[PDB]
């Protein structure tokens, strides 16, 4: 019978499923935060690179500096709190083991 | 690399992950599109005369070759303030569509011409966008448009009903009802003309005096481009990753035949990233991808340095088959390389492990790697 | 030339529903299995769209351009022509002229002196051309699409925008096979020119050029909103669903 | 995602030493 | 203390600070891109005209 039940629905492993799927969507959108403007004149590092004088081009690359720095942190911060909770059921799988 | 990483002058057992590996380029490719007639630009900026400021005209420029440098080193304009583009990178970055905005004004609504400022020309009859990007260009002409009796053929639009939208031009003439009854006919009591006449003489100060304008509207790189530089176009080569130029789009990755199909009206196609992905030649309808050429992580493996000094070296996510064209010819971030001499070379997973021996005798895992494979420092 | 025909016509002024229609491609961009949202001005779905049928005589009646105009054409041997732009249109201030005449498209922007019932035969549309600062030539876009004999009618699907200053056209050509409403599907539009007018139009007429044929087109009132794309993995738009139709969408 | 820096890496132990563990363990449990 | 004395036009006084583009700024004189310190300028036709 649980062999059978488990080949039947697929709303069992949800608790697999939403750890793949959490990092999937965070890591996702620490690569989609690359096409944000940050208050600069554009997006691509190279265009800026390739536009404006020395001074200027390094000015607007600050503004795309704090944003992106600002993303990473963000990231991290929300992947260490995400490590804790799978540490702290990992404990608990220990324990029942 | 580990013990200045480590900022340290003692290494404990273990392994370290130090600066990444990434291969640099080997040549500079430039593709632009093999266009060789000159820009009128002359057409423009010594047009024999310009309409009013009320009446502003534009010309289309396309199909030629332009050279702004010329422009930037004549000492004759007095102001010129750029917004999103540089006359330095001129010659070489390109244009999707040149179009010359020409025009007359007073000396003292200079200021005005720039986006986002106010006055009676900046918000009647000439305004640039919140967003502009362009280069404005603004120098006196008295001396070639001044006249002793007074030039009557320059007027501006003074009363309109509401503000006008970006770069709208306004034609009519219709009498401004500014008492509150109405009017009609030639003209009224309070029932202006929109027009207002100017008076240059050579008498007049600075200031007041005529600065002869011309303004550019371009756009860039998000449209097939079609206009820029004198800057000479080279061959391609392929499945070398090379610091390549389509167009003004810079860049540095290994191009391989691609397989996307670009509408006439596309030249590029990006990724999730908002970077480019594939690029088509400006010179032949073919279409390529752009990758970037291989790069990874540099972990050493090293025993207690008391006990010895020699190291091993593993590459992550690395195919070892490209390191023997790691050769040390061409730059390299990591600058040691001795360590590629090869028969000291194994294949993980993990990457490809350099400088270590490989055997068969199975043992408790001192230093992991991965997937299952540990090294030790054993006799 | 102006002859000053009779009245208006009847009101054949009815409404029929635009299911999924409205949508151009928004950039100069390729992109491949990404459902991308662009925010910007677009037809939203089943909109109360105006209708008319050239159902005899008629004339084309004045419309506004309240944040810019979709445009649709159900066709037949080509009885679209172009269109009619304008503010004032009785010369005092500058409005947009398109005529496909038998060589080939002409746009020109005047102040022109439109005639109060333009039609076609005769280029009967104008009396004076007084002021210009524009004039362009091509070659015709009467690209009659495959099938030929006219199989399946023709959908010409348009949309014209005055942003900052810049008069952008997109266009699109398939082969359509419903009697009278508009058929079921998807598609979207191939941007075409982008023409630098500068004029504030208000309102807009239509040509409809004059010889057995009927034909009947849509108005749609473009908005600023969001909408998912659904590229394939082709590059071309397979789905679209709105933004702000409905609680499911 | 690998394009701009982001790097997955393997896992120590592979799923097939892993299922060596989950044998061993229910044999000694039967047995 | 490091007194470098020279004489331009007034036009091309602009491109003496740091990172300006020009004919002099490019030919004979650039200041570094993270200069310090700065310059003192005046009209001196009517001593050396
Ligand atoms: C583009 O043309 C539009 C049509 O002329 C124009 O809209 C018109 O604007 C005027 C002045 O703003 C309005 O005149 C009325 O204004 C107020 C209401 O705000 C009334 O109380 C006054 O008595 C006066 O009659 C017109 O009513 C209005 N017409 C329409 C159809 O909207 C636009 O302003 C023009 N665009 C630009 C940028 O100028
Ligand atoms: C469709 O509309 C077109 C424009 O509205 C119109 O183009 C007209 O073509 C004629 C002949 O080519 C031009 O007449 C001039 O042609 C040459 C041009 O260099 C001159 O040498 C001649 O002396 C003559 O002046 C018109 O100028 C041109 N129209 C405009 C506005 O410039 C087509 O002819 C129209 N087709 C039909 C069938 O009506
Ligand atoms: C994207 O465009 C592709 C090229 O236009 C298109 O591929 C084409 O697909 C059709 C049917 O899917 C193929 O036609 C043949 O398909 C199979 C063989 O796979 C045969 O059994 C059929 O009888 C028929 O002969 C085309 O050969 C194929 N062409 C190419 C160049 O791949 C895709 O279908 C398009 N995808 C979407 C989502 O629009
Ligand atoms: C590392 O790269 C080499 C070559 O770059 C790979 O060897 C290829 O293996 C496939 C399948 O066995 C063959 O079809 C190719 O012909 C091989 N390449 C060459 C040049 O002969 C090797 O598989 C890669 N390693 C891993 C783990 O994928
Ligand atoms: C356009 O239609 C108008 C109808 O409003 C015609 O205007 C009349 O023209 C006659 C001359 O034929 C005058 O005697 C009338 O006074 C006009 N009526 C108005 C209200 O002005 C006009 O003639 C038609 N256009 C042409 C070219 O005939
Ligand atoms: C619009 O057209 C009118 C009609 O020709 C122009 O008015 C003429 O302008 C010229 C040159 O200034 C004068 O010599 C004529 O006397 C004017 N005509 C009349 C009846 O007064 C007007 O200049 C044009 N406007 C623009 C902006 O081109
Ligand atoms: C205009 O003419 C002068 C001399 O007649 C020339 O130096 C200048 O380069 C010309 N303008 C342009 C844009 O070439
Ligand atoms: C570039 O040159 C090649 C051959 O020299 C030619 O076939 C091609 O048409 C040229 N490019 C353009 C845009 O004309
Ligand atoms: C390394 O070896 C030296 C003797 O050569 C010893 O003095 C030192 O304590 C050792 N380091 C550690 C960490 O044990
Ligand atoms: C380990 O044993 C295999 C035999 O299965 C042999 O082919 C291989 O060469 C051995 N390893 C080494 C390092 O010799
Ligand atoms: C469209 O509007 C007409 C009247 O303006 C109304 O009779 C009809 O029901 C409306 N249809 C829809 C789908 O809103």
């Amino acid at each position: 019978k649980i062999q059978d039940s488990l080949s039947s629905t697929p709303s069992a492993l949800g608790k697999l499923q939403d750890v793949v799927n959490q990092n999937a969507q965070a890591l996702n959108t620490l690569v989609k935060q690359l096409s944000s403007n940050f208050g600069a004149i554009s997006s691509v590092l190279n265009d800026i690179l390739s536009r404006l004088d020395p001074p200027e081009a390094e000015v607007q690359i600050d503004r795309l500096i704090t944003g992106r720095l600002q993303s990473l942190q963000t990231y991290v911060t929300q992947q260490l709190i995400r490590a804790a909770e799978i540490r702290a059921s990992a404990n608990l799988a220990a324990i029942k083991m | 690399e580990t013990k200045c990483t480590l900022k340290s002058f003692t290494v404990e057992k273990g392994i370290y992950q130090t600066s990444n590996f990434r291969v640099q380029p080997t040549e500079s490719i430039v593709r632009f599109p093999n266009i060789t007639n000159l820009c009128p630009f002359g057409e423009v900026f010594n047009a024999t005369r310009f309409a009013s400021v009320y009446a502003w005209n534009r010309k289309r420029i396309s199909n030629c070759v332009a050279d702004y440098s010329v422009l930037y080193n004549s000492a004759s304009f007095s102001t010129f303030k750029c917004y999103g583009v540089s006359p330095t990178k001129l010659n070489d970055l390109c244009f999707t569509n040149v179009y010359a905005d020409s025009f007359v004004i007073r000396g003292d609504e200079v200021r005005q011409i720039a986006p986002g400022q106010t006055g009676k020309i900046a918000d009647y009859n000439y305004k640039l966008p919140d967003d502009f990007t362009g280069c404005v260009i603004a120098w006196n002409s008295n001396n070639l448009d001044s006249k002793v009796g007074g030039n009557y053929n320059y007027l501006y639009r003074l009363f309109r009903k509401s503000n006008l939208k970006p770069f709208e031009r306004d034609i009519s003439t219709e009498i401004y009802q500014a008492g509150n009854t109405p009017c009609n006919g030639v003209k009224g009591f309070n029932c202006y003309f929109p027009l207002q006449s100017y008076g240059f003489q050579p008498t007049n100060g600075v200031g007041y005096q005529p600065y002869r304008v011309v303004v550019l509207s371009f756009e860039l790189l998000h449209a097939p481009a079609t206009v820029c530089g004198p800057k000479k176009s080279t061959n391609l080569v392929k499945n070398k990753c090379v610091n390549f130029n389509f167009n003004g789009l810079t860049g540095t990755g290994v191009l391989t035949e691609s397989n996307k199909k670009f509408l006439p009206f596309q030249q590029f196609g990006r990724d999730i990233a908002d970077t480019t992905d594939a690029v088509r030649d400006p010179q032949t309808l073919e279409i390529l991808d752009i990758t970037p050429c291989s790069f990874g992580g540099v972990s050493v493996i090293t025993p207690g340095t008391n006990t010895s000094n020699q190291v091993a070296v593993l590459y992550q996510g690395v195919n070892c088959t490209e390191v023997p064209v790691a050769i040390h010819a061409d730059q390299l971030t990591p600058t040691w390389r001795v360590y590629s001499t090869g028969s000291n070379v194994f294949q993980t997973r993990a990457g490809c492990l350099i400088g270590a021996e490989h055997v068969n005798n199975s043992y408790e895992c001192d230093i992991p790697i991965g997937a299952g494979i540990c090294a030790s420092y054993q006799t | 030339q102006c002859v000053n025909l009779t009245t208006r016509t009847q009101l054949p002024s009815a409404y029929t529903n635009s299911f999924t229609r409205g949508v151009y491609y928004p950039d100069k961009v390729f992109r491949s299995s990404v459902l991308h949202s662009t925010q910007d001005l677009f037809l939203p779905f089943f909109s109360n769209v105006t209708w008319f049928h050239a159902i005899k005589r008629f004339d084309n009646p004045v419309l506004p351009f309240n944040d810019g105009v979709y445009f649709a054409s159900t066709e037949k041997s080509n009885i679209i022509r172009g269109w009619i732009f304008g503010t004032t249109l009785d010369s005092k201030t500058q409005s947009l002229l398109i005529v496909n005449n038998a060589t080939n498209a002409v746009i020109k922007v005047c102040e022109f002196q439109f005639c109060n019932d333009p039609f076609l035969g005769e280029f009967r549309v104008y009396s004076s051309a007084n002021n210009c600062t524009f004039e362009y030539v091509s070659q015709p876009f009467l690209m009659d699409l495959e099938g030929k004999q006219g199989n399946f009618k023709n959908l010409r699907e348009f949309v014209f925008k005055n942003i900052d200053g810049y008069f952008k056209i997109y266009s699109k050509h398939t082969p359509i096979n419903l009697v009278r409403d508009l058929p079921q599907g998807f598609s979207a539009l191939e941007p075409l020119v982008d023409l630098p007018i500068g004029i504030n139009i208000t309102r807009f007429q239509t040509l409809y050029r004059s010889y057995a044929g009927a034909a009947a087109y849509y108005v749609g009132y473009l908005q600023p909103r969001t909408f998912l794309l659904k590229y394939n993995e082709n590059g071309t738009i397979t789905d679209a669903v709105d933004c702000a139709l409905d609680p499911l969408s | 995602q690998k394009f701009n820096g982001l790097t997955v890496l393997p896992p120590l132990l592979t799923d097939e030493m892993i299922a060596q563990y989950t044998s061993a363990l229910l044999a000694g449990t039967i047995t």
